[PDB]
């Protein structure tokens, strides 16, 4: 597996 | 009163260029919101929470968040004009709008409108503050084309809805300023002053770092009044305690009303139980209905005859006495086993039995729990679910799903009968399988895949035109999700429905409980988002936030300012603390540089934005919780107004008359109408707006995600800490 | 800013103030030299102070976050009494008599610094015109403070902290006056100069100390901002001078002297020591060997080497186990042999340093750090290898894995070669040593840093071991790994071999510590149950447990006079409102005060009150570790601010004429406002007898020398106070 550039797109967290 | 000579002036052009001027740069900024607004037709950053937010307004299932729910009841509403019932929950990016049709385009368009709309309320603001048509389209301008505002305003985000709210607060208090200037208490003084109030309201009830807009307009607002307090105002304190006693009343108390509405109307769409639940107390959990999905739900046992239902296709698990042909038509071979399919209507051959494994104490009636080892056998063919090493009609990677006699079954291949109810959530190992309210993964024990199908391609005539079911060894993939539809041979005690009787609370308790819980979970959620930034950088835009990526495509977009207007504005701040420095020392040596009017634009509008950029910046660097550059765009918003507004100032004749007498001092002569250098002053303007557009052009790419970029391409796009995907 | 009011005479005769500072001197004596001797163990932070005294006596290098000043003093009366540094304070409870270290001169030393602040303090206001009454009651708020004291008696850095911001408040109050007399005087200079001393001392005691300079600092701009204007009747030139000199006085010169610490603390510390693993090799090799053992063993080539990480103390390890194809997430795997982090010493640790290919390196010739190696596992005979393969739970970062001598010989070579990449670039090209140098074990091909975490362990197929992977982040300090043992030395290298001490420019020397100084201080984030809010410290809400004995029922806590600490509160909301009501009623034309109450509103109180902003408000901003002892600075001005603040409210301050403003040029003011003296002394008698009671109802848990019954100790148990024995 390729390794990832920018750790990747991700959102922000609402909590649990 | 602060700048009342310069306030009260005719405006220094007439209507038809203003009129010109507002539309053209509205145009631009339409064209820039509304360019591909379709693409991607998937899942961008963000919009993972806020179309799932508004799926559960339309649902009307209990969500908990840590914002104010003004901004998703505004996207829910465009969701429920479309008629839209909030089926898809948008769950991880990169999800395609095309498989479950969720009114995106309607969503990002509302967006699109409030983004566009921000511009010409920019543009009427300066105009308020009696600065040039240009000046007004130049500040107007740095907002139409600015990078990070384009990006975020056409994206289902909050930020539109906030962005919009702040340039309308900042515009109806101008308007508000103006009123008390001519003529307090007029019907007109009233109108902006609520405007105001409800601009303000709007902010607050769309993220709590609205509080840093009620700062700005709260000390320009506590300025005036402390100019009305003093004795040379000519006020009574009965004329002054009824300035203060109607600006709080507008100002604090119906902006809070009005707020607190927004909560009023979410705990009366949110009536019943949803992800929410898990954030409240029992007390508030009891003011909520069972949901539908909840009511029908069963406790599944042991020897419970089941359907199962696959979430994405909605077919159930079935088998027949039709068999795999021995060869594939790519010649892979088969085991000629028993057929199990996806189809979609509910039949007889959809009926599997839950057996417990050979030799357990678990009896009739006994719960089956998740992530216990279980038996399938098909009602109709008394055949046990079987996976083994042979690989899928469609997928040479995926196991083939068959049956096998109960003989063979309780043999040999006991081994490939056994499967599991996987949770969703390693979390939920442990709990009671109900029917319809619990997804799972039917995970086969032995080969380690999970049962899979799918509805883009349909088995050939051997397989009656039905769905392969195939064992999937990418066991976390969310379209391997299942429920347990219906329990066929359920005992009429088991029926029997006992609706929760619910229990009516203070809409006060309720909301204080609410806020209590936003409050404690925002100052908490400590994480490290590879995308976190701190307010030293943001000024400068020296890093963004990746929103969306393509691997396939190798396609884009990630967030970030336009620096050449971010960096214009840097220098726009840096410059007016040096003029006032300068003014401010040459005064204290009696030497009077700068004209009356040039000072009631610096100390009034100019001293007026950066104030407003000061409290919506420096707070920042007192919180200790997570932040992004997106904090930055109600100061860059700011920061446009301030920049345009400073250029026509330092293009204007700012001399005194006389270098060694102070203007300010009461019958001095002072020049009334300085002259705009107006020639040096366009060409200046043009200049750096062809600038901010080539910059707005070559970042488009990343912008919109619509193009692939090279990888040298790539490169020449990250400086500083400007991290991009396919640089490689 | 208060010219009027401070050249005025005294308002009471010289023998009234040498009366009064003599008796809260006294007691202020008494209080700190009670029990000096009790208890006989180290007590809480006497373990780093003592130790740090210890090491500057036996010249042994040692790292603190603080400057050097205030150990140095610690440690100057320990060579005063002789002693060797034999005792190291490793805990508290550890008994002084077992191994004699002159715990009884250090405590003496700071009981002396914690007496003497209480005449600066009381000097200060004699100097800002204030009642001889006055200046013993602001004293006596310290003499008598229960946090004040208990500090000043035991081996802390508070003692020189606080005599030093005393001091600070006394030479500029002194410095002030010649400047409203006749700036420029042989006077104006000593007092300047003195100012700029006291505020040295405080800055290299502790970096709290830039509170001190930012109020003194404040003031001394206020009055170059009074000398600016045009009716200050001063030429350009002339106000130049007076900049240029303040420049000198306050700033250039109180740098020489901090920078005069770290040369001392550098030319007595000569020889390795714990401080070592905090510093590069370039400055370790300015230290001499310890005249005990060193293991700073120098790497070879064809050593075979044990290489741990840092944070994790796990070694670098390797086994014939293989990675999965795939992982759990579906990622495909390179199927190679499995790097881990082992926290057992084992054969599967071991590691032989290898040249790269055709280079003409033999064995014993030292590895320089930065230079390009070959790592062989000794135990299963492959090259550790980095490739473009993702690991088994970070996606961005690689797996580590191993290669065959003959396909790592082969078409694989650049995926084998790392380098031990310093943690400075100062530090490149240097020998490489066991356990002294600290490295990034670095992938030369994809420039990755080794790195390893212990919050997440590897599935069954990894045996619960912790990943080794690629790190993208080289920089992260996480990525640093150590040398631990070198397994085959030879018997030569085993014996003790000198080193040649390399010099080092003292500029240099000092920006390290300073750069590793203020990066340790802000990773001072763990949680400490001591620790306390800005919010909880001006009501003493909680407080810190200093020590206990068991057995004894016994114990030193740590907390402020309760009702000392809410009467200046009281005092700064009370200077709060007459600010706010002076400034409504002049701005409708109503003049209730008197100018020379203004001047010593606006004059004195103001000053102490910024002062006391500046103290207190920059840990609001703070994210690190805070504790109620960083308020005694903020705690020490507010009983000046009460002490003078109250003087006031018991003065005649009442206008002549209420629609007149006194301060207009020309206007008639009273220029000695009565003071009610005996309502006033009744007053200031009443507050100190309840402060006195209270520090004689708490003083068993600031001596720690009074067993107290359960009852006892929960009738002083209130808000979040917990102490021990409650049960
Ligand atoms: C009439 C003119 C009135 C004029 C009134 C006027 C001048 C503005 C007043 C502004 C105002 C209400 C300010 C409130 C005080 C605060 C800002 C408190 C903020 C800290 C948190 C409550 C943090 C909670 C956790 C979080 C939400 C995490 C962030």
């Amino acid at each position: 597996t390729s390794t990832n550039a920018t750790s990747s797109s991700c959102a922000t967290p609402s909590l649990k | 009163q602060v700048a009342e000579h310069w306030l009260l002036q005719p405006l220094p052009e007439p209507e038809s260029r203003y009129s010109f001027w507002v539309t053209i740069v509205t145009l631009l900024a339409f064209a820039a919101r509304f360019y591909k607004i379709w693409y991607p037709k998937e899942v961008v950053f963000d919009e993972v929470h806020f179309g799932k937010f508004a799926s559960y307004y339309l649902e009307r299932s209990y969500f908990f968040d840590v914002h104010p729910p003004f901004a998703k009841m505004m996207i829910a509403f465009i969701g429920w004009l479309c008629g839209y019932d909030g089926s898809f929950k948008f769950d991880e990016i990169g999800y395609s709008y095309e498989t479950h049709p969720a009114p995106y385009i309607a969503y990002r368009s509302f967006n699109a409108i409030l983004g566009t709309l921000t511009v010409p309320i920019m543009f009427n603001t300066l105009k308020e503050l009696n600065f040039r048509a240009i000046t007004c389209a130049f500040a107007s301008l740095l907002v139409a084309i600015d990078t990070a505002h384009v990006t975020e305003t056409r994206l289902i985000l909050l930020d539109a809805i906030l962005i919009i709210s702040i340039a309308a607060t900042m515009y109806c208090y101008v308007r508000f300023y103006k009123c008390q200037l001519r003529q307090p208490f007029t019907w007109s003084w009233y109108i902006w002053l609520h405007a105001t109030g409800l601009s303000l309201s709007f902010v607050i009830s769309t993220k709590y770092v609205g509080v840093m807009t009620y700062s700005a307009i709260g000390f320009a607002a506590v300025v005036n009044l402390w100019q009305l307090l003093d004795i040379k105002a000519g006020l009574s304190l009965r004329q002054f305690m009824r300035h203060f006693s109607k600006r709080l009343n507008g100002l604090v108390l119906i902006p809070f009303v009005i707020y607190l509405f927004w909560f009023w109307v979410h705990f009366t769409v949110l009536n019943t139980s949803g992800p929410g639940d898990a954030f409240m107390s029992a007390e508030f959990q009891e003011t909520l209905k069972d949901s539908p999905l909840s009511v029908d739900s069963k406790t599944v046992n042991y020897f419970d005859i089941i359907t199962i239902k696959h979430q994405d296709t909605d077919a159930f698990l079935h088998s027949h006495l039709a068999r795999y042909p021995q060869r594939y038509e790519d010649g892979r071979i088969s085991s000629a086993g028993q057929q199990v399919t996806g189809y979609t209507h509910p039949d007889f051959n959809n009926q599997w039995e839950v057996l417990p494994p050979h030799g357990s104490d678990v009896g009739k009636g006994q719960a089956v729990l998740l992530n216990q080892h279980i038996r399938l056998r098909h009602v109709a063919t008394d055949t046990y679910l079987l996976a083994h090493d042979v690989a899928s009609p469609f997928y040479p990677t995926n196991e083939e799903i068959t049956t096998v006699t109960l003989e063979e079954g309780d043999g040999e291949l006991y081994p490939e009968t056994l499967f599991a109810f996987q949770p969703l959530k390693k979390s939920d190992e442990g709990h009671v399988l109900k029917s319809k309210t619990v997804s799972f993964r039917l995970f086969h024990v032995d080969t380690s895949v999970a049962l899979w199908t799918h509805n883009d391609e349909l088995l050939p005539d051997w397989g009656f035109q039905q769905q392969e079911i195939n064992g999937n060894k990418k066991v976390i993939d969310p379209s391997n999700n299942w429920v347990v539809d219906e329990i066929v041979n359920l005992d009429e005690v088991r029926k029997v429905y006992i609706p929760k009787v619910v229990k009516p609370l203070p809409f006060l308790k309720k909301w204080i409980e609410t806020q209590k819980s936003m409050f404690e979970h925002n100052n908490k959620l400590s994480s490290e988002h590879p995308f976190a930034s701190e307010p030293y950088s943001w000024p400068g835009s020296l890093s963004g936030v990746s929103f969306w990526t393509n691997g396939d495509e190798k396609k884009q977009i990630y967030f970030i300012g336009n620096i050449i207007g971010w960096w214009f504005q840097v220098i726009s701040l840096a410059v007016f603390v040096g003029i006032i420095v300068a003014d401010l020392i040459t005064r204290h040596r009696g030497y009077y540089a700068l004209n009356k009017m040039t000072r009631e634009k610096l100390y009034g509008p100019l001293m007026f934005f950066f104030v407003s950029w000061c409290c919506h910046y420096f707070p920042f660097f007192l919180m200790a919780r997570q932040k992004f550059l997106h904090h930055y765009l109600p100061a860059h918003l700011i920061a446009c107004l301030f920049s345009g507004a400073l250029w026509e100032v330092i293009f204007s004749d700012c001399k005194s008359l006389d270098l060694e007498k102070d203007e300010d001092i009461s019958g001095a002569s002072y020049e009334r109408n300085p002259k705009v250098y107006v020639k040096p002053y366009t060409v200046f303007l043009v200049c750096v707006s062809c600038a901010v557009a080539w910059f707005f052009v070559y970042f488009s790419p990343l912008v919109y995600g619509d193009v692939s970029l090279s990888p040298s391409e790539v490169v020449s796009r990250e400086w500083f800490d400007i991290e991009l995907n396919f640089s490689k």
